RNA sequence: CGAUGGCCUCCGUUGCCCUCAGCCGAUCGAAAGGGAGUCGGGUUCAGAUCCCCGAAUCCGGAGUGGCGGAGAUGGGCGCCGCGAGGCGUCCAGUGCGGUAACGCGACCGAUCCCGGAGAAGCCGGCGGGAGCCCCGGGGAGAGUUCUCUUUUCUUUGUGAAGGGCAGGGCGCCCUGGAAUGGGUUCGCCCCGAGAGAGGGGCCCGUGCCUUGGAAAGCGUCGCGGUUCCGGCGGCGUCCGGUGAGCUCUCGCUGGCCCUUGAAAAUCCGGGGGAGAGGGUGUAAAUCUCGCGCCGGGCCGUACCCAUAUCCGCAGCAGGUCUCCAAGGUGAACAGCCUCUGGCAUGUUGGAACAAUGUAGGUAAGGGAAGUCGGCAAGCCGGAUCCGUAACUUCGGGAUAAGGAUUGGCUCUAAGGGCUGGCAGCCGACUUAGAACUGGUGCGGACCAGGGGAAUCCG
């Protein structure tokens, strides 16, 4: 597993070819994004909110999302 | 204070061998344990590894020697006649 | 700082086999304030009766287990062992349920 | 040199010539030696580091290398442009920083040569880190409640692989030059061949935090499928302290040797500098850097592993190599009792309690008179405080011999850490003394040397 610490580069793994999935977990305090790709899990952790939902939306189109309840 | 009065190194023997023995191997483990002057670095680091083998422990020089002492009788007096063959020879 | 519990001694009391008032009286015996049993050590902790609703208040710290022990107490003494249990439905609460 | 294929470019495939050069000898020999790389959760009637889920990782391969980043893009001159910036000539460019230990994401290079790792005994002492045990609390669930008990018991977490920080070690570096010698260990040991004192660097970091990771696990309470369900829900998985404690592991240091305590496979670094790249760019050769693509064949895997799965003709009181190891007492991995786990008395039961047995005990008075012979049994026995002879190879004899004490309960005194001659706050077992007290009993079970004087032999 890989921590992505600034915004950008994890929108930059997100694109590349080889991300298959990205899921979202939302627990009290932190939001995570997951996406996995062929070696490593990225994990990118949010700590307010706001960010994380108007990142939300900002993920390619063709990579599928998957909400944690 | 002085723990024994006339057994010293050979006092770990008990009462075995026999004191002849004992009295006799007493000077040669005194000799053997005993740490020597390095002729080199002039520290007093020079202890025995093996049968004959003197290393220093600052100096890391190692020497061959005696068995029980750095330096022999026989090997000093041949080292000193050496040395008078080799001036004498070439004068 | 503040500690509140509560005893639910609700489903005993509508069955009709033991009443909240010998509950109330026995705690305000038996609890023993570091170590001493008489007047709850003073006002420091302070009982109130709800409509089968037990509220016990304190600032000195306190056992929501300590007061489980004093409820299973009363229930040996007064034999109804065997019929109820004491259980947690949240924090700070207890409540005397059948099996 | 000769031929072929692929856009015959550039390379591959060969066939011949030139040139280059050791083998320690084919090969076999370890399911405990060396030997890269997988962990967590779930699942079966019987298999799991192998199945499923999720996180990784090693090795090998790839015409066009799939891609980024590095090699890399600067300076001079004549210019244009107010400048910014843009043209035309030359020149460099196989990386950079720190005084140094050394650091940074890579940072060309062959035959050859040097070195390292693999690759090392036994014992002692000490320190660090884990696991376990222990103490004070918060929860959750159970047990007792005739009286008492804020009570007693169970449970209360995070993998590998990365990143960071503690914490350990350094025979690493820089300044400076020390006697009135100093620093320092349980012991040692260290210093003008550079100590103390400052400031750095490196290695291990199995510990903590984080990514994994709460989504899973577990403990409880409640609803479902009336079932066939990795069913669904709530809550919790918390805060501290100590220890010459035990086990493992890491490290430092010392002792012993007429004992010096493996080899090879494999891998790496360095010295050299034969070669290759491009002429200023679309830069090239080359990259042990990041990501991406493909693969990992064959054999073993069930169970027993022992008072019933092995060998003794057998379900034979024999024999058969190892790892894990709780509480109390206690010096103790001793003996005795208990918890987790296990078992049904060892190839039968019932009723009687004669002799003789086998195995345990106790005996008045005497005390070896028994017997070949104190055979057997019995006495002593731990610990603390006194005391300890002949002889001696001077080390021993020696726990010599011989005495006194030992319970319970209530006290006193002494022995330490952290923070701000003092004050406050914490604390772990010890040692000594005293009083009181019991039908003189106190190493109360268990554990646990009888002694002395001589002769012979070794
Ligand atoms: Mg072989
Ligand atoms: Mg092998
Ligand atoms: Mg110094
Ligand atoms: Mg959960
Ligand atoms: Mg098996
Ligand atoms: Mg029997
Ligand atoms: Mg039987
Ligand atoms: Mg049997
Ligand atoms: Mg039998
Ligand atoms: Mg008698
Ligand atoms: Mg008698
Ligand atoms: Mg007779
Ligand atoms: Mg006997
Ligand atoms: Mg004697
Ligand atoms: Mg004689
Ligand atoms: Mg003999
Ligand atoms: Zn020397």
């Amino acid at each position: 597993p890989r921590k992505i610490e600034e915004i950008k580069d994890f929108l930059l793994t997100a694109r590349r070819k080889d991300a298959k999935s990205v899921k979202i977990k939302k627990n009290k305090d932190n939001v995570k994004f997951k996406v996995r790709c062929s070696r490593y899990l990225y994990t990118l952790v949010i700590t307010d909110k706001e960010k994380a939902e108007k990142l939300k939306q900002s993920l390619p189109p063709g990579l599928a999302v998957k909400e944690l309840k | 204070a002085k723990r024994t009065k006339k057994v010293g190194i050979v006092g770990k023997y008990g009462t075995r061998y026999g004191a002849s023995l004992r009295k006799m191997v007493k000077k040669i483990e005194i000799s053997q344990h005993a740490k020597y002057t390095c002729s080199f670095c002039g520290k007093t680091k020079m202890k025995r590894r093996a049968v004959g083998i003197w290393h220093c422990g600052s100096c890391m020089k190692t020497v061959a020697g005696g068995a029980w002492t750095y330096n022999t009788t026989s090997a000093v007096t041949v080292k000193s006649a050496i040395r008078r063959l080799k001036e004498l020879k070439d004068q | 700082q503040l500690l509140k519990f509560t005893l639910d001694c609700t489903h005993p009391v509508e069955d009709g086999i033991m009443d909240a008032a010998n509950f109330e009286q026995f705690l305000q015996e038996r609890i023993k304030v570091n170590g001493k049993a008489g007047n709850l050590g003073g006002g420091v902790v302070s009982l109130e009766r709800s409509k089968s609703k037990i509220t016990v208040t304190s600032e000195v710290p306190f056992s929501k287990r300590y007061l489980k022990y004093l409820t299973k107490k009363y229930l040996k003494k007064n034999n109804l062992r065997d019929w109820l249990r004491v259980v947690a439905n949240t924090k700070e609460s207890y409540e005397l349920r059948y099996f």
